[PDB]
RNA sequence: UUUAAAAAAAA
């Protein structure tokens, strides 16, 4: 569970988990993910996506990070 | 069962009728099939529909021995006429000369037995062990089992033990590669199945015309069913699964899913079924392949190894007629099976039919209410005091011969070798009460250190000598492990066997004992010095040379612990049994007879001629037990309950309310009769008695215990005292019955989903209201409802047309769409 | 006490056809269809 | 008893012993050396080992370890050193009684040490008493042979549960 | 008296040891571990130190020496 | 930018 997991940073406001969803799926099979919102009314800056296959969390490294969506870039990191 | 044989015939000769609990299709025809209740509804109120009849054929007489629902078998054979003749299929059973006995017994005309062993196909048994990489033919067609095989997969789980995701998957895969694809796979858990078909949702067994027949198929059948209905998801999303070929088929499915189910593997759409062992009594629905995943079941007691009898029910749906010329059984085995057993389980013949009759108050009521019968006769003849007579000779013979051959011993002169013998059986049970007084683990557990010496000798088998290592206190029983020399037989088949001293021609390999307290007839006083790392084979052997070191430097035995003073236990009851093994022991050597030679043989016959008195007096004991009816008693405590609570007249003639209580037969009379006469039901609404009944007829063990608000939990307390009344009535009466079990069986679970279901709520939410399968809340909602009828019909008894109208409303209101779907088959 | 006496009727190898009848009537062989 | 007395000439500690701070003070192993090539020619290295058993004791208490709360009362089956009277105590006999008892007797032999009296324990488990220290073995049975069979389960202590963890199944 | 027999009790060898070569087969030494945390503590080491003894002398004896007087 | 084991069945 956790080792297929993927912890993100630096999402947008308009960043929804539909988009993180879509843009996941080529990368590999996404689980499900993560937004929890704080005490603030919106789900945090962070994220959390899951991979059927632990293949898929290096690749997408190897694939994706620091990508512009809504003017900014997304960072990728693990646990 | 009844609705695919009913089919068949009418497909046969089409004068054929039905009538089980759930429809009744053309009553008036010559060949009706029925369950056993109904027929027995009939004997019970004697329908002229009985009357023509002049052949019955039962069908799985094996059934009979069901525990709960085997009694139902009984009775409608007993109370059938004479002038019948049976025709009794069945499966293999060894005892098949008894019941026919049974049936010459009672019905006074000639029973034939037709026993044959004979199969069609050939059967191939394979293991699998866990972590094993192959499957090993342990059993040929020709029946002979190849030991050498098995040992080899044993010794790969052992190995495996103390050293394709899922083995499932592999095997079924395997399977498919190998072209053994028409595959039924039995695990005894309906998660087990779910887990495994939902695994398997990467395979694809069928080609596209098969998806294209089993699309059409499967809209053609739910098609029935309401728009609503069809949205449910179990309907949706058990489709693909039909589509690619992998089917699943337990109880807690939908009854609709099941048939339709069973209708697409008889039509050979579906290559992989995992089903529960329901699926095997069906009918004309073999394999070429069976699979057993786990050799483990929950019966109503508890867990325990299949029966062979149950794996050669199961292995028999394998290898279909002509079309495929062998048939294969595939058994995984756990690290958890012990070679003995599995041996038993592949060479074991069938259980023997052993009855399973017992009392019920349906029963002594109606006995009661018909005339010129009582419940005496059923005891009588209901195959359970036949067992018990056929028996008697056995033991008569077996105390005659044992009399004779216990007069057949001669003894010189009696009187001297008895006293003696006395006297040593005396001081033998003065030595037991001091180790009893030892072993008190507040004085013997500071000298359990892990070296000590102690000698385990557990009554029969002795172990010898061997060396503590640790103790604990298990859970206040005290486990002590030693290292004793086992047999090496108990020491490979140690999964399941306890253990086994080694035999004295052979050598042990000096194993570690988890042996009890109680069980160290000395402890000696030579603590050896213990390596330390009792791992490795070759340490263990050190310490067996050790010990035959310690024992050749003392000529006449090891050292025991005195238990006064070197234990230094005070309590005078040591004290007092010493002074009494004292004097006896001086009585002993005061005979003249313990100087005279040869008195070891003589001592040993006595002591067997002792053996054979005993066990001749309890035969004899057992025999003058077994010559009179066993539940007579149980029926006179019966009958004082009836009686207590106004059912039964002081003269035993049926009162109107045991003949009220007579009708209510689906669930329990006592509880049902007295409530609708102290007038609990005359308040509640309709909605409230149905949930209450649903109360009554629900029995599966759900921890969920839902909160009940206030229309459910009121009406459950008054249910609840009245069955405390019932209990404390019936304990009264020398009847045994534990209160809180009594009270505890009427689970009412399912009493606040059955209330919303009355009111009118979708399926779809109230299968979301709870969390046992769809098919036990459709289970329970039959059953509800024929209990509903017969609640009915008692009121009308009654002559309360209120409850007959209460009750009516009831029926109404959840009688509908879903639950009471119409089966296909007819 | 019952009172049934086991005939063991011969028949051809395969099954083991055997009748219980009751002790004072006597066996009689089944006839021909 | 009086020539039972004249017998127990070893087991007789003075009377008049000042013993304070009996956990500590009061004797320790008392050896009776026996008349054997090893015993003769070792007597120093026994007595040199002693004094290294009370100076380790010593270093690593005084330092080191800070509870010595736990406490092994003497088993059923401890003697009490018989004092021979050659003066009158007052209040301190209760201390001495309980300083000198003498819990574990062993006679060393070559291959095998001939032990009575065995030593105390605490509630019944070797595992938290002292002088205790049980081998490896592998338990292969795990079936007594008189018997049936034998909270945050991943730390396998049954106290607390894995939401709180201080030390860190197919429903569907 | 009973007390008194019983303390003696420690001082009571076994009879019917079968003891031969008396100056090698025979008991070593005989420690009355006392009630104080010292003797408690290092029950094992001083079982230890006594095996150690045996070892040591077993192998400078058997090996080397020749009179030994 | 890291929210326990559980089958089967009916008048
Ligand atoms: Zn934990």
């Amino acid at each position: 569970e956790a080792d297929r997991t993927l912890f993100v940073g630096n999402l947008e406001t308009k960043v929804t988990e539909e988009l993180l969803f879509e843009l996941f799926h080529q990368a590999g099979p996404v689980i499900k993910v993560k937004i929890p919102k704080d005490k603030d009314g919106k789900p945090k800056q962070f994220a959390f996506v899951n991979f059927k296959h632990e293949v898929s969390v290096p690749y997408a490294m190897n694939l994706l990070n620091g990508i512009k969506l809504y003017g900014r870039p997304i960072k990728i990191q693990f646990r | 069962l009844s609705n695919q044989k009913y089919r068949e015939m009418y497909e046969e000769f089409q004068d054929v009728g039905l009538m089980t609990g759930d429809v009744t299709i053309n009553p008036t025809a010559s060949c009706l099939v029925m369950t056993t209740e109904i027929l027995r509804s009939m004997l019970y109120r004697g329908s002229e529909v009985m009357r023509e009849v002049a052949w019955v054929i039962f069908d799985e007489i094996h059934y009979m021995r069901d525990s709960e629902r085997g009694v139902v078998w009984e009775e409608t054979i007993i109370l059938l006429p004479d002038n019948v003749h049976y025709v009794f299929l069945s499966a293999t059973i060894p005892n098949a000369r008894q019941f026919a006995e049974w049936i010459c017994h009672l019905h006074k005309q000639p029973c034939h037995v037709i026993y044959t062993d004979y199969r069609p196909t050939p059967l191939q048994h394979y293991i699998f062990p866990a972590g094993g990489d192959g499957l090993h033919l342990v059993v040929d067609e020709n029946g002979d089992f190849r030991e050498d095989n098995f040992n080899t997969a044993m010794q790969v789980l052992r190995d495996a033990g103390d050293l394709g995701p899922s083995n499932v998957f592999k095997i079924v895969k395997m399977i498919m590669e190998r072209n053994f694809q028409p595959v039924i796979i039995f695990s005894f858990s309906k998660k087990d199945c779910e887990a495994y078909a939902l695994q398997m949702t990467k395979l694809d067994f069928n080609t596209d015309e098969e998806k294209k027949m089993v699309e059409e198929v499967f809209s053609n059948a739910i098609d029935c069913l309401s728009d609503e209905d069809k949205k449910l998801p179990q309907v949706e999303h058990v489709l693909p699964l039909l589509k690619r070929g992998i089917g699943i088929h337990h109880g807690g499915l939908l009854p609709i899913l099941k048939e339709t189910i069973e209708i697409l593997f008889s039509e050979g759409l579906i290559k992989a079924l995992f089903a529960t062992e329901t699926f095997a009594m069906g009918i004309n629905m073999p394999a070429r392949t069976v699979l057993f995943t786990n050799a483990r079941k929950f019966d109503g007691k508890d867990f325990r190894w299949i029966s062979s009898g149950e794996y050669i029910q199961m292995s028999g749906r394998a290898g279909r007629r002509g079309m495929d010329d062998r048939g294969i059984v595939i058994l995984m085995v756990d690290e958890k099976m012990s070679p003995t057993i599995g041996k038993q389980l592949l060479k074991g013949s069938a259980d023997p039919l052993n009855s399973a009759f017992h009392l019920t108050y349906n029963m002594v009521l109606n006995l009661l209410r018909v005339e010129e019968i009582n419940p005496e006769y059923m005891l009588e003849k209901s195959f359970y005091q036949f067992q018990h007579y056929r028996a008697i000779p056995g033991v008569v013979e077996k105390v005659k011969n044992s009399e004779e051959q216990y007069n057949k011993i001669v003894i010189p002169n009696e009187e001297s070798v008895v006293i003696y013998y006395k006297i040593r059986q005396q001081l033998a049970k003065l030595g037991k009460e001091i180790e009893e007084y030892i072993h008190k683990p507040k004085y013997c557990l500071p000298f359990l250190q892990p070296g000590r010496l102690v000698k385990v000798k557990n009554e029969g088998d002795d172990f010898g000598w061997g060396v503590v290592v640790n103790f604990s206190k298990k859970s206040p029983l005290y486990v002590v492990e030693v290292l004793l020399r086992c047999s090496k037989e108990s020491l490979k088949n140690s999964a399941t066997e306890a253990a086994k001293p080694a035999k004295p021609d052979e050598k042990g390999e000096m194993q570690v004992v988890p042996v009890l307290v109680h069980l160290l007839s000395a402890i000696s006083s030579v603590r050896l010095y213990i390596p330390k790392d009792l791992r490795p084979v070759d340490n263990r052997q050190s310490v067996l040379k050790s010990i035959q070191e310690v024992q050749k430097r003392f000529p006449d035995g090891i050292p025991l612990l005195d238990p006064i003073d070197d234990m230094g236990i005070q309590d005078q009851g040591l004290k007092k049994v010493i002074q009494k093994v004292e004097a006896f022991e001086h009585r002993m050597y005061s005979h003249p007879l313990h100087n005279d030679p040869n008195l070891e043989t003589v001592y040993t016959l006595c002591e067997k001629k002792a053996q054979i008195a005993i066990d001749i007096k309890s035969a004899k004991r057992e025999l003058k037990k077994a010559r009179t009816v066993l539940q007579m008693d149980e029926l006179k405590c019966r009958k004082r309950v009836l009686r207590r609570l106004g059912f039964a007249t002081s003269s035993d003639v049926i009162e109107m309310k045991g003949r009220v209580a007579c009708e209510i037969s689906s669930a329990d009379e006592l509880l049902l009769t007295e409530m609708m006469f102290n007038g609990l039901f005359n308040d509640l609404s309709a909605e409230q008695a149905t949930a209450l009944l649903s109360c009554f007829v629900f029995q599966e063990n759900s921890s969920e215990m839902p909160k009940l608000t206030e229309q459910l939990a009121g009406p459950l307390r008054q249910m609840q005292e009245c069955a405390k009344r019932i209990a404390k009535v019936s304990a009264e009466a020398k009847l045994e019955i534990d209160e809180e079990t009594y009270l505890s069986s009427f689970k009412p679970h399912l009493m606040d989903v059955v209330y919303t279901w009355a009111t009118g709520a979708t399926f779809a939410h109230i299968c979301k209201m709870t969390d046992v399968f769809e098919g036990s809340i459709i289970r329970c909602m039959r059953r509800l409802e024929e209990l509903l009828r017969q609640m009915c019909q008692a009121a009308k008894a009654i002559g309360n047309t209120e409850l007959e109208n209460k009750f009516a409303e009831g029926i109404t209101k959840i009688k509908r769409d879903i639950v009471f779907a119409a089966s296909l088959y007819l | 006490m019952p009172r049934v006496k086991v005939q063991s009727v011969e028949t051809v190898e395969g099954c083991t056809h055997e009748v219980a009848l009751p002790a004072e009537e006597d066996y009689l062989p089944l006839k021909p269809r | 008893n009086q020539e039972l007395k004249r017998k127990l000439n070893i087991l007789t500690r003075p009377s008049g012993i000042l013993v304070n701070d009996t956990k500590l003070d009061g004797p320790i192993l008392q050896i009776l050396f026996m008349n054997n090539a090893i015993s003769k020619q070792y007597h120093q290295e026994i007595e040199e080992f002693v004094s290294n058993l009370v100076k380790r004791f010593e270093e690593q208490q005084k330092n080191d370890v800070e509870k010595t709360s736990f406490n092994l009362l003497p088993q059923p089956s401890s003697i009490v050193l018989e004092e021979d009277h050659k003066v009158e105590e007052s209040c301190a006999i209760k201390n001495n009684k309980e300083a000198f008892s003498v819990v574990g007797s062993v006679l060393y032999f070559t291959n095998f040490c001939l032990d009575k009296l065995g030593q105390p324990l605490l509630n019944e488990n070797p595992q938290l008493s002292e002088g205790w220290e049980i081998p490896k073995y592998h338990q292969v049975f795990s079936h007594i042979v008189s018997l049936e069979g034998q909270h945050c389960f991943n730390c396998g202590s049954e106290e607390h549960q894995m939401k709180d963890c201080p030390m860190p199944n197919f429903q569907q």
